[PDB]
């Protein structure tokens, strides 16, 4: 999608979506686009512990480097302090290595996704030009506002007049990461091949594959 | 007729100050008063014009060297060789496209000699002179400067000269402002005029 | 910092012998004390060797770090003059005053330098061809609260708030000699702070006012060097109150 | 080994000084005195050459007097050796800061500067300290008509008369009785310095091949440091004749 | 001044407010963005220009301040972290940054403010506006001010300020996020919504 | 110079051995980790009666939540202090959350032995460090108190003091103190010893103590709060 | 195709991963532009001998990945315990050292097949010069991917368990569109077995093309 | 052999009267005290054969080795102080790494062994670094030059060889290589007659049993510095035991 | 003297006086016993305390979730070497991604370590490292020495008196391989006490316990969490 500097098509398009107990992320499996798709399986995702779970997404290379990057987070807490590394505490570390993506411009985003020690279930994007948020819908990879919408309606419910929340449950969830690929598909085929949903309850990470047809 | 408006007319017994009070960002003054006027001591003035940024980093640096030939002697370093000092330090700076480049005001007195007073333009040349303004101001009131005033001109008619030439700049000039600092020095120090 | 033989080698004692040899060549720069008063904090050096063929600049124990914080200096012994070895601390200690004018705009804290200044000797240690220091230094400025400081630091590498510290020939004797003749009038008067410089330099050194050069410094405005001619005027009406403590 | 020997040139001795900074001050004293007076409206500095010899052609005339720049001088007192070194420094310092400055080079800011190299040496870098103090003579506006003295011990000092180098105590003392404050004028000024070299030296006669005299005397615009030819110092010569007359009178 | 990422100083408080979105690409950057974040309990610095640039400048920021006040054991003044950042900020410049953030502390006469940008301005201010177009949001704050002006008239302008910015420019999201800064220790003070405040305001 | 590669044939540094002796003549520092906080008390040395406790401290931040009183050589102490300081800040930017009392120690033990008579670099020495540092602060993980020696070893300690004599002091704490007690009885505790061992008695202005509880900043105890905890010695 | 600032190329590479054995085949022909310079070239590099390499993309960036690849075995042998890489370290440190050379002005699209069975851990691997790296059971790319991937998948996908002699006859079948359709290259090829054992290769043999195309 | 410990060897830069430093002699001196490491040329490769010594039935490979693979072709074969021969494997790993990474073929040993001697002279020259306390061998087959066999001493000379071997008698096995003709010998043979001289000429005062491991760069393993092949390990066993009888 | 402080004179045997005092630097430090299995590597390392009111320092430290590593001696020297070791395996982590081996790691300790030994004026270190490593072969537990000298074991046991608790290990060599992670504990525990006299066994609170591989992240046992891994002891093999 993105220009050529580290780039001639990675494609792949994330989304994430957050009830208050369980955050699926899911994204397309297939390493895609270049004028045709190159490989049927690669690995996206990694639980850095059991605790902490990165996705990153759009280019594979870009991927490769991030997630192992995050690796290296864990280590680096656990061996200066003694403890094992949260979800604030990787979130927070993710922009140091982001800060280095911003004269080379990328739009690969990834999203770290856990629970955190502040009562709920936790989403979070960082921009991988820099800045950290946390969220109850979001759209992650090489377009950040493709997947973005479903998930605000769905999610957030606030609609009203006024803005007022009201997170969905974790069958909904499940439901969610089969049909938005699909639906996604219709519009960029750069969503395509096998849908892979990965389900982090932020104390395991569990998978599933589903062919799309 | 440089980049930003600033001016400044020694009798050689009196030196007539204004400068704008403008860093402005978008179409509005974030803040009214704003310092374009630095003081190193209270017997040398630095009135830096151009760029609203750069005025103040380039000012900084030589401030801290300044200090330090006043830390070692104990007594006045030479002024009016400081001003020209930090303007052999633009000249160098000046072979590369960037801008830094800075039109000054200096006001000193130094002691032995007698008062020093250096025009610095942006292309960047060191006199000592009746009068010279930077930018546009300059543009505003070289020319009556001839005509209907002296060289010693006094502080009086200086001061109703320069409250006009300030009111030509909101009436005539595309760059106004609304407010204007006005400080006058007699011959050895400064005091603080009404603001206009 | 190039040598090939360690600059100290521990003892059992617990002391360095080259902050202790330090000590004596920071002495080498005169007896200096300090006092703080209400709103002019002001330090005095003893010896300024006046000759007339010279210049009075050259021989300062006092030096202007910054515009706004000064010291003088010395700290125990009784060895021979020269400025030199005690102007390279300052030379030092002038860069680390002004690097913290541009962190930090306002006139520079004394807690500052001071603690600056003892990591600065430990580091000199660690460093083989690298001397270290032991110095006192009378430290002299204002906060930006506009309050009064007077802080002084040791070879021992330790700082101490104060509202009168002396350092010079024996510096636990000077300042003794200053805890007699404070009372809790003389800190805020203005005028009385002066009168203690003045008896404590008067004592190491001969006919003062000519040896005795001291420098209020002030709130508003920064450093400020008296004449000694001035100075001298006070020495004759404080010797005679010098004397009444005693 | 190296760890058996002392010479505390970086590590301070039981005096709480150095042995290195002390030892430099006694190659000073048997080596050639120079000075530098004070005149109204200029300085000057007469030195005496370390060629002791009764024969010299004069290749270089600048073997104890060098002149840096067109504002400024300078007088070696100790080892020529330290000396050629120091000599290269100066050229560059005295002219950098007047390219940026336009005004003639304070005698002052120049020492302490320098000062700082010599005191940088014998503090580490595991070097000794120059053997060369080295008397500085110049004019700026805001002290007026200088002299400075530089030392290996990183000491300044503002004076209006001083020696350096052979027998000084004297010398210093001799400038002083004969030029009070502010007293002699530039010419009688130039003879007063010669009579105190033909007295104060390590080897005795005076001569033009021994002394080289400088002088910096404000002309019609510019400050104007000459050495003066072999020809004038006699002129000189003759007239440190008439000086010592004129000192006891 | 800019956007809606703005403080004014008052008699008592630094009264700042700012939106959710205003920063690139077509759509919300996050649905939930704070640009009031809390690393530090002293005082905001604003959201000027670019994401990357202001959020860059802060790590080293929090980190700063602490190490200012740490070791002195007295706190920093709204000139120690104007002087701070913009010396650190200086070098950094030259990536294609600019901010405009905020150096703000009570100091010896109330709230002392003095702005500075990326490519080192320093002003003194009693206002300042961060962001692209402060124009729709000025003039209702402007009638009641003063450079020390009082905490009902700062209710009242800051109330309409925010309000009336909604309506005029729309491009935010969620919830208006209002905090106020004392010279040590910052709060959140209420999060009511932009749609919410500006029918009523 | 004389040798400071010197190892005895047991196997060990004569000069690490040595650096133990210059903490005696110096300053005295006391830690108590308590459940629900950590207290730090160290001493002023008064020695006039005009130096003020509220404008000097050598009770320390490290961070704003984190404190270190000092004992042994007041120099060596601030070289430590200046290094761990950094590291701290640095780590709250990039983690966003507080150091743990066990994480600043470490950094600071790689200090203690580097040195060695030729070859040295900022990061090795010419001779061992004799300070010992009572790093407490108040983490995630709860209230720690973890000490560093002049040997460079980090231990965990409910109860460290160290000072006049180091073995003495902590014999004194040894006999009082109790794992899990109030704040109240904690700093009691650490005032107690203190006097004991020094020539120097207790006061208000002779020694300074600052309490870190969780859920609080780094509080430096003014005049009067200085003054309540000299009450109950 | 798809390949920015190429001079000599090496046109295509097969790799498909069976149980235990990989087979590429690669060309011979190695065009230095349009012009077939060398009509028999092995592009088949020894890594080791436990290890195999066989390479596709321009033929001079291949050279640059060989000598980068050849140190990395080295520093295994360097130790003295004498192991024998793993096909994912060397394939993934050489990764990185891509993201690093995007930058500056020189492309890289270059692409190996890494087949290894080395310490005991089995890898299939491939790497690129944009830095795309992962485990896969068949891959090609660059000019590979343009043609012959997806024809490769797309029998790939219901049948994950092709075997190495179906694959043979259509390495043959795809070569002859590349002898066509290329103009870097006019037929001939190596065929390259990687084991986990031993580095296999027969020598370039010629193969040439059958026609009906000019029926209508 | 001259060398006292006070004087002329309390610095590493410190030149001694006699033209050859304490510190070299000293560190000779231990390649004298440890095990017999050899290392003959063949006409097909070269056949290495170092004793890794065994102090527990707790070690494996790893333990006590004196082969290092310099390079992937070339070997070396170290004996004496082994602190000192490690680290100097290390650097030689890194100096043969950068070689074929521009050079781009099968290093010839003769520049090696020029490269490697002045390093070691270098060490005894300067004085934060003190003389390699090792003497090895450096030995190679490749088709760029051959069969190539150095041996470099702690001196700093590199010298040419048919077969040396170094240890506890190095004289005594040196005139056992001569009796043998290699020039009649293919690779295969070697491997035999290495394997006895190693048994015989070390003596016992510090071992307790050691196990012999040996590797070719040869016929069997292609230019390529590997691990003895099976076959011909067995070949070399069965006739070292003989030779003993 | 001096010339048993110079890093320049040597015995006529070819040993540096300096590495001589440098090997038992190690042997004064408290015994640690390290094993390996073909899915696990165990440490156990012998702890000390100040007091009673404190709890023991750990001499098991964190490096990776798959390496870890175990010191005996000086600890402000280990510290050094510690920001080393970390510093290369995460390198290698995020360049080749290997779970690194242990075997290429220890190798470059040992040419640091020989550094100082080289140098004239700079002491050797004085600590022993027992590394732990897992990566795809199996564990290995090396054994580096404050000279470059490593060591490939099964089961290994450094500091007072090492050689007897190695005669215990050589007698259950085999047994290692095929026995649990819990077991593997137990018989480090075991040859630990063998160090020490016969007058004294372990106690809860003296023993770590650092367990490492890649079917399990890296664990330390401090003083109490020790318990559940200690259980099953024999008092002083003989």
């Amino acid at each position: 999608r993105f220009s050529p500097y580290a780039f001639n098509g990675g494609t792949v398009l994330a989304i994430a979506g957050e009830d208050f107990s369980i955050v699926a992320s899911d994204t397309r499996l297939s390493e895609g686009f270049s004028i045709h798709t190159r490989d049927s399986p690669k690995c996206y995702k990694l639980t850095d512990k059991t605790v902490i779970g990165c996705s990153g997404f759009h280019g594979d290379c870009l991927t490769l480097t991030k997630i192992i990057e995050a690796r290296l987070k864990m280590y680096k807490h656990s061996n200066n302090k003694a403890m094992t590394t949260g979800a604030i505490a990787a979130m927070l570390s993710t922009i140091l290595y982001s800060r280095r993506f911003f004269p080379y411009y990328v739009y690969n985003i990834i999203e770290g996704l856990d629970e955190e020690g502040k009562g709920a279930v936790y989403s979070f994007d960082p921009v991988g030009s820099y800045q950290r948020d946390s969220f109850k819908a979001g759209g992650s990879a090489s377009a950040m506002l493709q997947p973005l919408l479903d998930n605000q309606v769905g999610f957030k419910n606030m609609q009203n007049v006024e803005h007022v929340p009201l997170t969905l449950d974790r069958a909904m969830r499940l439901v969610k990461d089969v049909f938005i690929s699909a639906a996604e598909r219709d519009v960029y085929t750069g969503d395509a091949l096998r849908i892979c949903i990965v389900t982090k309850e932020g104390i395991r990470e569990e998978t599933v594959p589903l062919r799309k047809d | 007729m440089e980049y930003l408006i600033g001016i400044q007319g020694p009798d050689y017994v009196l030196v007539a100050s204004d400068r704008v009070a403008a860093s402005n960002i978008v179409q509005m003054k974030d803040d009214h008063d704003k310092m374009f006027k630095m003081s190193e001591k209270i017997l040398l003035l630095c009135v830096g014009e151009a760029g609203d940024t750069v005025q103040f980093a380039e000012y900084i640096q030589k401030n801290v060297q300044l200090y330090k030939m006043r830390n070692g002697y104990e007594l006045s370093p030479t002024a009016a060789a400081n001003f020209t000092r930090r303007n052999l330090a633009d000249c160098l700076r000046s072979r590369t496209p960037y801008h830094v480049n800075l039109l000054l005001a200096g006001y000193d007195e130094h002691e032995g000699p007698a008062l020093y007073y250096m025009d610095y333009l942006a292309a960047l040349a060191k006199a000592p002179f009746a009068a010279h303004g930077y930018g546009a101001f300059l543009t505003l009131s070289i020319l009556d400067r001839y005509y209907t005033p002296t060289i010693s001109r006094e502080r009086a008619v200086e001061l109703l000269r320069k409250c006009l030439e300030e009111l030509q700049k909101r009436f005539i000039l595309n760059l106004p402002t609304f407010s204007v600092r006005v400080i006058d020095k007699d011959g050895i120090h400064n005091l603080e005029n009404i603001t206009f | 910092m190039s040598y090939d033989r360690a600059i100290t080698v521990f003892s059992p004692d617990g002391h360095l012998f080259q902050v202790e040899y330090a000590q004596e060549a920071v002495k080498k720069g005169s007896t200096a004390v300090g006092v703080r008063g209400r709103d002019i904090v002001v330090l005095g050096v003893e010896k300024k060797s006046v000759a007339k063929l010279q210049d009075e600049r050259t021989v300062r124990k006092i030096c202007a770090l910054d515009d706004n914080v000064c010291m003088a200096f010395a700290v125990v012994a009784s060895v021979s003059g020269l400025t030199a070895d005690a102007r390279i601390v300052i030379n030092r200690a002038r860069v680390e005053c002004q690097s913290h004018r541009l962190t930090v705009g306002d006139p520079v804290t004394v807690e500052y330098i001071t603690r600056y200044i003892a990591s600065l000797k430990q580091r000199y240690t660690q460093s083989n061809g690298r001397r270290p220091f032991g110095i006192s230094a009378l430290i002299v400025g204002f906060d930006f609260d506009g309050t009064p400081r007077l802080y002084q630091t040791d070879p021992s590498g330790t700082y101490h708030a104060w509202k009168a510290n002396a350092i010079g020939r024996g510096a636990k004797s000077v300042r003794e000699f200053l805890e007699k003749n404070y009372t809790d009038d003389a800190i805020e008067t203005d005028d009385l702070t002066i009168k203690l410089v003045i008896k404590a330099l008067l004592e190491v050194v001969q006919s003062g006012g000519k040896n005795i050069e001291l420098a209020v410094m002030r709130r508003d405005q920064p450093l400020k060097i008296l004449s000694p001619e001035e100075i001298e005027k006070y020495v004759a009406e404080i010797e005679k109150e010098k004397e009444e403590n005693e | 080994m190296s760890r058996r020997y002392d010479s505390r040139t970086t590590i301070f001795s039981p005096e709480g000084r150095l042995y290195q900074v002390e030892y430099a001050m006694e190659a000073i004293g048997h080596a050639g005195t120079c000075l530098g007076i004070l005149a109204n409206d200029g300085v000057l500095l007469a030195a005496e050459r370390r060629n002791i010899h009764k024969l010299l052609d004069e290749v270089f005339f600048s073997e104890k007097i060098y002149k840096l720049n067109e504002d400024m001088a300078c007088s070696v007192a100790g080892i020529t050796s330290d000396a050629n070194v120091l000599t290269n420094e100066l050229r560059l310092i005295a002219q950098r800061y007047l390219l940026q400055y336009q005004e003639p080079i304070p005698c002052e800011q120049l020492v302490t500067a320098l000062c700082d190299i010599k005191q940088a040496y014998t503090q580490f870098g595991g070097k000794r300290p120059f053997g060369v103090s080295l008397l500085y003579i110049g004019w700026d506006k805001h002290y007026g008509f200088q002299l400075y003295q530089s030392d290996p011990s990183g000491n300044y000092g503002g004076w209006k008369a001083t020696c350096i180098g052979n027998n000084s105590a004297a010398a210093v003392s001799m400038l002083k009785q004969d030029y009070k404050e502010g007293e002699m004028t530039l010419k009688s000024a130039l003879a007063l310095a010669v009579k105190v070299l033909n007295k104060t030296m390590d080897v005795s006669k005076l001569s033009a091949e021994k002394v080289e005299i400088a002088t910096l005397t404000r002309e019609n615009g510019k400050t104007v440091i000459r050495v003066l030819k072999q020809k004038e110092v006699e002129q000189l010569i003759k007239k440190h004749e008439e000086e010592e007359a004129k000192a006891e009178r | 001044t800019t956007t809606l990422a703005f403080k004014f100083q008052h008699g008592v408080i630094v009264a700042a407010d700012s939106r959710a979105t205003a920063g690139p690409y077509i759509a919300s950057q996050t649905v939930k963005k704070v640009i009031e974040i809390n690393p530090y309990l002293l005082g905001t610095m604003a959201g000027g220009a670019a994401d990357c640039s202001f959020w860059e400048r802060l790590l080293a920021r929090q980190c700063r301040i602490y190490e200012l006040r740490n070791k002195e054991r007295i706190s920093v003044a709204a000139a120690s972290k104007l002087l701070a950042n913009m010396v650190y900020q200086y070098k950094g410049m030259g990536l294609s940054m600019g901010t405009m953030i905020c150096g703000w502390d009570k100091r010896g006469p109330g709230l002392y403010y003095v702005d500075s940008e990326g490519n080192r301005i320093s002003g003194t201010a009693f206002s300042v506006g961060s962001g692209s177009v402060y124009a729709f949001g000025v003039m209702d704050r402007g009638y009641s001010y003063d450079l020390q002006v009082e905490e009902a008239y700062d209710l009242a302008r800051r109330a309409i300020y925010q309000a009336t910015y909604r309506d005029a420019y729309s491009g935010g999201a969620v919830n208006l996020y209002h905090v106020r800064e004392d010279g040590w220790i910052r709060v959140s003070s209420d999060n009511v919504a932009d749609l919410h405040d500006k029918y009523t305001s | 110079d004389r040798g400071v590669n010197t190892f005895s044939p047991e196997g060990r540094l004569f000069q690490v051995e040595y650096a133990i002796e210059g903490h005696k003549l110096g300053s005295t520092a006391i830690g108590i980790q308590t459940s629900e906080g950590v207290c730090l008390a160290v001493e002023k040395r008064i020695t006039s009666p005009l130096m003020e406790p509220s404008s000097i401290e050598k009770i320390v931040e490290i961070d704003a939540h984190i404190g270190c009183a000092m004992s042994g050589l007041i120099a060596d102490a601030k070289t430590l202090i200046d290094k761990a300081r950094v590291e701290t800040q640095n780590h709250w930017f990039t983690y966003n959350e507080t150091m743990t009392v066990e994480s600043v120690t470490q950094a600071v033990s790689n200090l203690a032995l580097q040195f060695g008579e030729e070859d040295a670099d900022p990061g090795a020495m010419s001779r061992p460090f004799g300070v010992a540092l009572l790093f407490g602060g108040v983490d995630e993980k709860g209230p720690q108190l973890f000490h560093m020696d002049p040997s460079g070893t980090f231990v965990q300690c409910d109860a460290r003091a160290i000072g006049s004599a180091s073995e003495g002091a902590q014999s004194s704490l040894q006999e009082v103190y109790h794992k899990s007690t109030t704040l109240k009885e904690a700093i009691k505790s650490s005032l107690i010893i203190l006097k004991q061992v020094m020539e120097e008695k207790l006061n208000a202005t002779n020694i300074e103590l600052a309490t870190v509880q969780p859920g609080q900043n780094f509080h430096m105890f003014t005049k009067e709060e200085l003054e309540e905890v000299i009450k109950d010695i | 195709t798809q390949n920015p600032m190429v001079t000599g190329t090496s046109v295509l590479g097969v790799k498909f991963d069976c149980g235990v054995v990989i087979a590429a085949d690669m060309l011979g022909s190695y065009g230095s532009l349009a012009r077939f310079r060398n009509i028999s070239r092995i592009m088949r590099v020894n890594d080791s001998t436990m290890l195999g390499a066989s390479g596709d993309y321009a033929d001079f960036q291949y050279l640059k990945q060989v000598l980068g690849q050849m140190v990395i075995d080295e520093e295994l042998f360097g130790d003295g315990h004498s192991y024998s890489p793993r096909a994912i370290h060397s394939w993934l440190t050489r990764a990185m050292y891509s993201r690093r050379s995007k930058m500056n002005p020189l492309w890289n699209t270059k692409v190996i097949g890494g087949y290894a069975g080395g310490e005991s851990f089995l890898g299939y691997v491939d790497m690129l010069g944009v830095a795309y790296e992962a485990p896969s059971l068949a891959t090609g790319y660059g000019a590979y991917l343009a043609q012959p991937l997806l024809r490769e998948v797309l029998e790939k996908q219901p049948v994950l368990s092709q075997t190495e002699a179906r694959e043979l006859v259509e390495r043959c079948m795809r070569v002859l569109y590349y002898r066509d359709a290329r103009s870097y290259n006019r037929f001939q090829v190596a065929t390259v077995t990687e084991k986990g054992v031993e580095i296999e290769g027969p020598l370039s043999a010629q193969t040439n093309w059958d026609i009906a195309h000019m029926i209508s | 052999m001259s060398s006292i410990g006070t004087g002329y060897d309390l610095s590493a830069s410190t030149f001694s009267p006699d033209g050859r430093v304490f510190q070299v002699e000293y560190a000779m001196k231990a390649v004298e005290n440890s095990s017999t490491a050899i290392g003959i040329r063949c006409k097909d490769g070269v056949v290495f054969g170092v004793e890794k010594l065994v102090l527990s039935k707790l070690y494996e490979e790893g333990s006590n080795k004196r082969l290092f693979n310099v390079d992937r072709h070339v070997g070396m074969a170290v004996a004496g102080l082994l602190a000192d021969a490690r680290s100097l494997a290390d650097i030689a790993r890194e100096e043969a790494s950068n070689f074929r990474s521009n050079f781009g073929y099968n290093i010839p040993l003769k520049h090696l062994a020029d490269r490697v001697a002045m390093y070691v002279h270098a060490y005894t020259l300067y004085s934060a670094v003190r003389p390699f306390g090792c003497s090895f061998m450096l030995g190679s087959y490749s088709v760029n030059d051959g069969a190539q066999l150095y041996m470099i001493d702690p001196s700093g000379v590199s010298y040419g060889y048919w077969g040396c071997a170094i240890g506890k008698a190095r004289q005594a096995a040196k005139t056992e290589i001569e009796k043998l003709q290699m020039k009649e010998m293919t690779c295969r043979d070697v491997v035999k007659e290495v394997a006895k001289i190693i048994y015989i000429v070390h003596d016992e005062v510090k071992d307790k049993a050691f196990e012999l491991e040996l590797s070719w760069v040869g016929e069997l393993t292609k230019g390529r510095h590997e691990i003895v092949p099976k076959d011909v390990r067995e070949e070399a066993e069965k006739y070292a035991k003989e030779s003993l009888k | 003297n001096q010339y048993d402080n110079d890093v320049t004179v040597w015995s006529p045997q070819g040993r540096i006086h300096q590495i001589e005092y440098a090997m038992e630097a190690v042997k004064q430090g408290s015994a640690t016993v390290g094993l390996k299995s073909k899915t696990h590597a165990v440490l156990v390392a012998l702890k000390r305390a100040q007091s009673e009111l404190a709890a023991h320092q750990k001499k098991i430290l964190h490096v990776d979730n798959h390496i870890g590593i175990s010191i005996a001696g000086l600890t402000a020297d280990a510290r050094l070497l510690c920001n080393f070791m970390r510093q290369e395996c995460l390198d290698s982590r995020f360049v080749f991604d290997r779970p690194l081996p242990v075997s290429r790691l220890v190798s470059l300790i040992g040419s640091k370590t020989q550094i100082p030994t080289q140098r004239y004026g700079r002491r050797p270190y004085g600590v022993g490292l027992l590394i732990a490593g897992y990566d795809d072969m199996g564990p290995h537990v090396f054994q580096t020495c404050p000279s470059a000298n490593y060591f490939d074991c099964r089961a290994m046991s450094i500091g007072a008196r090492s050689q007897s608790a190695r005669t215990y290990l050589e007698r259950h060599m085999s047994e290692f391989m095929q026995c649990n992670l819990d077991e593997l504990v137990k018989h480090g525990l075991r040859a630990l006490r063998e160090t020490l006299p016969a007058e004294q066994d372990l106690t809860t609170k003296n023993v770590s316990i650092g367990i490492v591989g890649k079917d399990l992240e890296f664990t330390i046992y401090d003083d109490d969490d020790v318990s559940p891994f200690l259980d099953g002891l024999e008092e002083r093999p003989q």
